[PDB]
């Protein structure tokens, strides 16, 4: 899966989640597009590995 | 490695008009899904009052 | 201290039958949203093939 | 906001996200209900603060 967005126009803030599955899908492309589209001037990103092979 | 990759992002100092435009946000979220290489399963966006936009694009493959 | 709290959870060794039941997952997800005291805005659940379920529950303050 | 779930029945795995806003909403109450329903026997949860006041 999913791509989500929750905005707070009052604070110029948007909570964005880019959760993709498989190797042929790159969430960073989605990030690049949204950063540009929203005109964000500062960002903080945490990358998680969902369903780590050695955990499952 | 892992079944999926998940970016948890904080966007600051955005264009406030864009953040409150539900039609534009939906358009840009669908484009981002397209740019990432993902398939769009479903899409749903809500316009909050007096301001605010929530949105979800369920993807896959 | 923050506008919202976000839990990112990894569930392992779940009941495989429950995981592949789109109906049961929808019920539990909505019931989970009720437990949290949130207001459900909308929800969309998809059943993947041959197996797999995806579900989203959009909520509000 | 949102509560999301993505299951991989073939691995007995589920990626869950519980993003709530406000003092009236407890994401851990949701976590507890799902942990029971899915009968998970092993879990890892990280709590993120979205939209920190000292940042927005
Ligand atoms: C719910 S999902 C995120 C994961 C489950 O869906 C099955 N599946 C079915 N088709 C796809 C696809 N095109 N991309 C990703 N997963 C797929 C997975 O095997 C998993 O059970
Ligand atoms: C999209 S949201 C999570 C945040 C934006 O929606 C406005 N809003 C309006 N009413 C609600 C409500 N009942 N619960 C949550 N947010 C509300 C927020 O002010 C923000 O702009």
């Amino acid at each position: 899966x999913h791509l989500t967005i929750h905005t707070w126009p009052e604070y110029g803030y948007a909570a964005i989640d880019l959760f993709t599955c498989g190797e042929d899908v790159d969430p960073w492309k989605a990030f690049e597009h949204l950063k540009k589209a929203l005109k964000a001037k500062r960002v903080h990103v945490v990358e998680h590995e969902r369903g780590r092979y050695d955990e499952i | 490695k892992s079944l999926g990759r998940h970016l948890v992002a904080e966007f600051y100092e955005c264009d406030r008009e864009v953040l409150d435009n539900v039609q534009l946000i939906e358009q840009e979220m669908k484009q981002a899904a397209y740019e990432s290489g993902a398939t769009i399963v479903t899409s749903t966006f809500h316009r909050f009052l007096p301001y605010g936009v929530s949105g979800v694009v369920v993807i896959s493959e």
